[PDB]
């Protein structure tokens, strides 16, 4: 959770 | 070597290293000019090793090496030797010059080169700082912001930055540490080198010929230190100094101690 | 390859460092979602969302880098372990391994080449009870088998219980844990 | 050794018990007990002594009975219990100092002194009365192997050892860190110390570690564990490893934080501590475990910042120390102590009867050097010249 | 001892367990300033260890007494006992060694340090009162070696700290007449019981019972209860002696020297 | 008696003592011949010397055996003494200092108090074999 | 992280290889090269050196990492070099009329000297050991030596007359100076436009790779003449032009990394 | 009462501190200062003597205890300096050209000098430690030095030609001279207007106390250059008027005689 | 217990040692001080030293009387008792070390692992006394 934020960060890297 | 080491506290005092570190090593004294005109003979060096051979240096061990002035002695010193020691005048108008000396030769230092037209540098911690040695060093800088802008000063109009250094022969500039400066400076005669100061160099001896100490090594207004190899003396002649040194050099030496770091000519490292 | 064969999960005391090693990648077993308890990288996070509403210096240009050096330095070391048959291997990064069984706490030899066979595919979990406080506890504060098992299973229901009848051997792990989450 | 114990009791007894006035209701089975062992004794030729300056004496029993007619004890009868107590006193006396002499690596347990070997026989085997004290029911568990154990309180257990550790050093010790540590007795100081003050260490924090391992594992220990060290907390001037040159200590004491004990059994951890200060307790350890830190004051005032500077210099050292006594301690092994003349017993025969150096114990009995090397012939051996040194001191303080 | 003791109780009468070196004090580490400031360069007040048997106490002065009237200033310490002693054997000496270096303290609520230079002077006019039921019982003015004690339930150390008149020009080079003051006068007193004897039952360094109930309970892992703290941290299980407590205290050490008399 | 009995060079730790009436500690300072910057600026050659060089050594007693009686760190029986005579008020003696301070009773150990010493010792373990 | 201290290692036979740290060295260090005139004669080329660093770029080497320091000739060079990076190279050319001259560079740069001064006016030095030697420098150099008996007289040689001396130096650049070791000299050097050290070989310097462009293998890096020892640093080439050089360098500059080790002091 | 020996004596420390010697070391003792004549010109009254008297009579010290001496010059003063009295005070006025000179009034006053006569044409004279030092008087003393080897010859420098000899004194007051102790010194010196003492240094003269009314601390009192210490009776006093300067001295006169203590001797 | 026992000074071959805990093999390297030309072509006065001079020692145990267990080159207890519990699949003990890896088993010879490695050694040569 605390976490999935950083794996939901990884994920939208594709937005950067 | 990151190894620790270890010990003990029944373990006896092993003999005297002194009168065989005289016969393993060599001293330099570094005098001016003055001296020599002041006492006028030729003689003089053979003199003091003959004296010195009493004292344990043998006959080729002491050398003499004389400088024209304070700042000509800042511009590039070349001590190589396993013992130094320099003899320093007092000026009130070479106060900070002689600081700065002290602050070089005293201290080892870690040099990197700069390239002022094509880069901007800046400072990290309290101890890098730049110095600049030449013939006549003449310093303007301006802060920038983030955004590659001046503050207080103009990028191009060199008449508007803030000069730091007019015509010295050696510069120790500090500026605040975090932000991007830009330079101008004399390259066609000072060479300025961002230099980060490492532990001291515990091969020289500053002796201060003149007034009161004031040598300010560190350049915090805080600590204003007073180190083991930086003697005073108070003088009318030339002489009774170089018989004092003669007389004390092995409470010098005591308070000086080869280097550790490594073998090298120059007053500072260079590792681009 | 120590164990069945080639994984990049298990890639090399020499047991000491090989754990040391293993426990470079637990943190990513932690961040990617393949752990079971409190996860250290959320606690570091619950820090960092606790620490950023309150500090004044905070910009636009300022907390990029800031996440990033957070994420990186908070709680450098830490520890892991693997539970198989009421049997608990532990490892950290600090280069410290413990072998104990769950009902009654004593040591064992630290199975290496089945502690790795082990941590590759079975879940792993996080050390904020880790095994020395846990002990302390044990004996000091004598504790029942559902709560060592949610313990051992670093649960927060009973961690949130421990913790609001203010026992100082897992106040001071916490402690610990802020005092690691510094940047 | 059973026998010995039991002729030393039974002459302690008889010198208490036995006196003028006294009835025999309560000193039957005493004077039953001597009369079957001057029966025991009598007729046997005992001989002691030829090493050292120890002389040579031949004892040859031939003593008399105690009668048991009589109620009240008179003079008549006293005096014949003294001539003859006096006799087996020093016999016994004699006997421990030429057990206390000799030694041997192969059967330290079996007697020595072979007069000794001879009181070990199984015509002898009839005057056990009582094995009651701690020294040889220790001995008898052993020898029916069970659980033993000897109550120390401040235990010699440490050998005296004064040393250092340096992980940042120099030519000229200008700006060192490392760690110093006295351990002796029943006492260990140690000091961290760093002259940076920790400017540049990650998080302006220095960690320390001291780990003692002993020789023979102790249970139920007392301990007080203390912060300043006190004997590294002034200046000093100390010498290199290689006592080339010297180098001055100028120390300035902090508070150990983040400190931690743990007391651990080959490996295996059995108490650990977190800055719990004053009495604590060790139920079964062989390894001690000293961790603490020096965490330099974020919160400074003028006239203590001016001691940690930003530059070499360092003219104030900061430090990190503590105390830990261990004030009592149970042992399965035997060792010396602040409280028992044993050892006192021993090492002062040995330097009387000047007895050469042994096969097993060191010159002098120098307990750094008996300690230090703690294999099981010189336990044996320490163990037995021990007991029979308490028998001694049982009779003749 | 412990059994007839417990007898003794059961058909009430005057017991004693006579103690060596007793843990009677709760660790206590601690300072008081009676004079104080933000920048702390001019500090009065008294530092005390009172730990195990012993009591290390420490009175500094920063001024050596130099406004203070008389050139003198006092100190005084109070311990309370939570149990009487009687026929107590104290050792008393001057100089206590734990607060006679320099030192680096954080304040009372941690916002900030000071040091803490000392220089030691002996104490003069010192008066140590062993007191009961606030009657003082044993006086003793300016004795140092060995005393007595024969009953007592509070100790008092007063003591001055009186400036040179005469002075020699090192040491008058630390005492000047203005505010930096950097050196901080001091003077200690070292006080540890020997011997003792109690109508209850304590800790000692001499006897085991309570690291036999410690181990005991540790290797069982006994949840705490209500009466004993966790861990049984003689600290704060001799900081509230209530009865309930002395009673368990005395069941437990009495079956814990049973035991002891079996198994070691 | 002005004769030896045992001698200790160069070690430290735990020791024996077999018989002795005096104790002689004979030790030395010996200026180090090698000396570093930071310590040889701390010994200069003429008097100001703002540093003292000191040599100590510390020696404690923990067990022995005497021939006549004295006091401890274990037993109660001079307590004992000195508590009744406080509680009842008891004039000084021909014999005891006043108030009994062991200082000045062990500074003269003349036989008759060495005697009575052991007298009221004797007795008052005797008492505290009864009440303690 | 004691310094100046020499204490033992340990280590095992159970230890696995690390990974290469090429890729990581070659950013975290710098590199400097050293060319002759000649090269940028025959090449004519203002964008060589940009060209050079972005090839070097795909062999891992940063942009701000390397450096080209050009140097007219073999002696102009010898004449106090200051070698100042983290792995030099240096080309040489073959000359059979500069072979004592570019062995005497080899000597120096390749080796790690440790120098004291000399002062000729008023002492009479002498060698120890067969590793101190009296190395001298400057534009035109003139050394003339007289060795002396045990009464401090002159042996074939004058201690007033000059003349009387030998001449061991024709006006050279640089000169590594053996003698008979065990005997008092006096010298004669015109010190105005020359100075003199009195060094002392040590363990090599591991930073600076030498490159013989052209004939067979000549430079005798150690003064006996037992050894004539070939080093690992020490390469030679054949050659006709310079482009081709330079991209030999580039492409085979992993084995010049590997075969050169950072330094100790 | 056992004069000229030195015995050990014992103490303790149960004692209590005694009353204060001060306010009758006053009365049983004598002052004696010393101030410039700057300083009665700047004044310009004729009962200012009087007047101090009167105030110091307030802090104990009676009218006939207090003594006022005058001089001239620093260096008047330093020639043949006669200080007896039990409790002596000094006033130095600073000059950076009279720095050495007022360095060795400092190093000859507070330190306490045991003086034999020396021969100089008669004998060759030498130091044995570093505290056996030449101190030469006078109204202009002029001294020359040759030091000599193992066989009485010179080193640099000719015992007949006294212009070849080293100058280390030129027309000064006051020399205190320390030359390389170990070796013999052929001396040539103004004899007619300047007496040469050899002078060993003792333990320091705890009965005067010098006062640098004006600059920084310079004195040097040790010959060693490594120390430069500053005692306790060398204090410093910044000033625009002496008659503030005197005021001064007398209201803190008691610290001044707690940092001073009579002499042993 | 650092007191020599046996000292062999430039004997080689068989030799014997009654009691000991530690060994010390303290061996030189001597120059040759006559040197032949192929020989001094391989020492050069110089630091490159292509090549490096050596001297080895070997040193086997063939015999000895041990008052602890152990394993030898002679029995089959050890191979026994692992081959049972390789065999069983025995989870590992908190005493013996995984797989009993004699090297982290003699490693760390704590009392605990000497005593229940005799027992096992025991029983093992008991049950191989029947089935082998
Ligand atoms: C050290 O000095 C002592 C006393 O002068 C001397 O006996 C000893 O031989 C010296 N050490 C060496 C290695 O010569
Ligand atoms: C070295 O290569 C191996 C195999 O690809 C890899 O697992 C390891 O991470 C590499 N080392 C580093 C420092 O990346
Ligand atoms: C010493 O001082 C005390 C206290 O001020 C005083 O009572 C006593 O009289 C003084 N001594 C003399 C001799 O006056
Ligand atoms: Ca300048
Ligand atoms: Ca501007
Ligand atoms: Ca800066
Ligand atoms: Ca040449
Ligand atoms: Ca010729
Ligand atoms: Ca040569
Ligand atoms: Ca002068
Ligand atoms: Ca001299
Ligand atoms: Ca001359």
């Amino acid at each position: 959770m605390a976490s999935l934020i950083y794996r939901q960060l990884l994920t939208n890297s594709y937005t950067v | 070597i990151n190894l620790p080491i270890t010990g003990s506290m029944d373990t006896a005092y092993a003999n005297s290293t002194q009168e065989e570190t005289f016969l393993t090593s060599t001293l330099c004294l570094y005098y001016p000019t003055e001296a020599a005109t002041e006492i006028n003979d030729n003689s003089w060096k053979d003199t003091l090793s003959q004296l010195f051979l009493t004292k344990g240096w043998p006959t080729g061990s002491v050398y003499f090496k004389e400088y024209t002035d304070i700042a000509s002695f800042s511009v590039d010193p070349q001590l190589y030797c396993d013992y130094n020691v320099v003899l320093m005048k007092y000026d009130a108008t070479l106060q900070l010059d002689m600081s700065e000396l002290a602050d070089l030769i005293l201290n080892e230092w870690l040099c990197n080169p700069m390239d002022i037209t094509l880069y901007y540098y800046q400072q990290t911690d309290e101890a890098n700082k730049w110095i600049s040695m030449g013939s006549s060093c003449t310093i303007k800088v301006c802060p920038l912001n983030t955004q590659t802008l001046g503050i207080g000063c103009l990028t191009t109009d060199t008449a508007t930055f803030e000069e730091v250094a007019t015509a010295e022969k050696l510069v120790i500039t500090d500026v605040v540490d975090g932000v991007n400066h830009k330079l101008d400076v004399t390259t066609a005669t000072c060479t300025i080198r961002n230099c980060k100061k490492l532990g001291p160099r515990e091969n020289v001896a500053v002796i201060q010929v003149g007034g009161s100490d004031v040598l300010d090594i560190t350049a915090d207004p805080t600590t204003a230190p007073q180190t083991e190899r930086m003697m005073r003396i108070n003088w009318k002649k030339w002489w009774q100094v170089f018989y004092t040194v003669v007389d004390y050099v092995n409470q010098i030496i005591q308070a000086m101690s080869k280097r550790s770091r490594s073998l090298n000519s120059a007053a500072f490292y260079y590792r681009i | 390859s120590v164990g069945s064969s080639a994984s990049c999960w298990t890639d090399v005391s020499s047991i000491s460092t090989q754990t040391s090693t293993i426990s470079r990648r637990l943190r990513l077993k932690e961040m990617a979602t393949q752990t079971e308890g409190m996860n250290f990288d959320d606690i570091s996070a619950a820090v960092l969302k606790t620490k950023i509403d309150r500090s004044t210096q905070i910009s636009p240009n300022t907390l990029p880098d800031i996440v990033t050096e957070a994420s990186e330095k908070f709680i450098p070391n830490r520890a892991y372990r693997v539970i198989n048959n009421d049997e608990v291997f532990e490892a950290g990064t600090d280069g410290r391994f413990f072998a104990y069984r769950v009902e009654t706490f004593d040591e064992i030899p630290f199975d290496v080449q089945k502690f790795a066979d082990l941590v590759t595919d079975s879940p792993v979990i996080s050390a904020i009870i880790d095994f020395k406080t846990l002990k302390n506890l044990n004996d000091n504060y004598g504790i029942s088998r559902q709560q060592a098992f949610n313990l051992l299973r670093s649960d927060p229901r009973v961690l949130r219980e421990f913790i609001n009848q203010d026992n100082p051997i897992i106040r001071n792990r916490i402690e610990q844990l802020i005092m690691q989450c510094r940047l | 050794m059973d026998v010995l114990y039991s002729l030393s009791k039974t002459l302690k007894d008889a010198r208490d018990k036995i006196v003028e006035g006294t009835l025999y209701s309560n000193v039957s089975d005493l004077i039953q007990q001597f009369n079957q062992m001057i029966i025991t004794m009598n007729g046997n030729e005992f001989q002691t002594g030829g090493i050292g300056n120890l002389p040579i004496r031949n004892w040859n029993f031939d003593f008399g009975l105690l009668g048991t007619t009589l109620l009240n004890l008179d003079a008549n009868y006293v005096e014949t219990a003294r001539n003859t107590i006096d006799y087996f006193v020093d016999f016994v006396d004699n006997v421990c100092m030429d057990e206390m002499v000799r030694e041997s690596q192969r059967n330290g347990i079996a007697p020595q002194s072979d007069s000794l070997r001879k009181l070990s026989g199984i015509k002898f085997k009839r005057i056990n009365f009582d094995n009651s004290s701690e020294y040889i029911e220790n001995w008898n568990l052993q020898n029916r192997r069970q659980r033993t154990g000897f109550t120390f309180h401040k235990p010699n257990i440490f050998p005296y050892s004064a040393s250092f550790t340096l992980n940042r050093s120099q030519p000229a010790h200008d700006n060192l860190m490392g760690t110093m540590w006295l351990n002796a007795g029943s006492e260990i100081q140690v000091a961290g110390f760093d002259y940076s003050c920790a400017i540049n260490a990650p998080a302006n924090i220095q960690q320390f570690e001291h780990i003692v391992q002993l020789r023979r594992v102790l249970t139920t220990a007392t301990i007080t564990l203390l912060p300043d060290a006190e004997r590294f907390s002034f200046p000093r001037v100390i010498n290199s490893a290689d006592g080339a040159t010297t180098w001055y200590f100028n120390p300035v004491i902090l508070r150990p934080n983040n400190v931690e004990v743990e007391f651990l059994l080959n490996g295996q951890i059995i108490n650990t501590y977190q800055a719990r200060f004053g009495t604590i307790i060790a139920r079964n350890f062989d390894t001690i475990r000293l961790s603490f830190q020096l965490m330099r004051p974020p919160n400074m005032t003028p006239a203590v910042a001016a001691l940690f500077p930003n530059a070499q210099p360092f003219e104030h050292h900061a430090t990190v120390g503590l105390t830990l006594r261990i004030e009592s301690a149970v042992c399965e092994s035997v060792l010396a102590d602040a409280s028992k003349t044993m050892l006192a017993n021993v090492t002062s025969v040995r330097q009387e009867y000047a007895i050469p150096v042994g096969p097993v114990f060191p010159p002098g009995m120098n307990w750094t050097d008996l300690i230090t090397n703690y294999s099981p012939s010189r336990e044996d051996n320490l163990q037995r010249v021990f007991t029979v040194a308490s028998i001694r001191s049982m009779l003749v303080k």
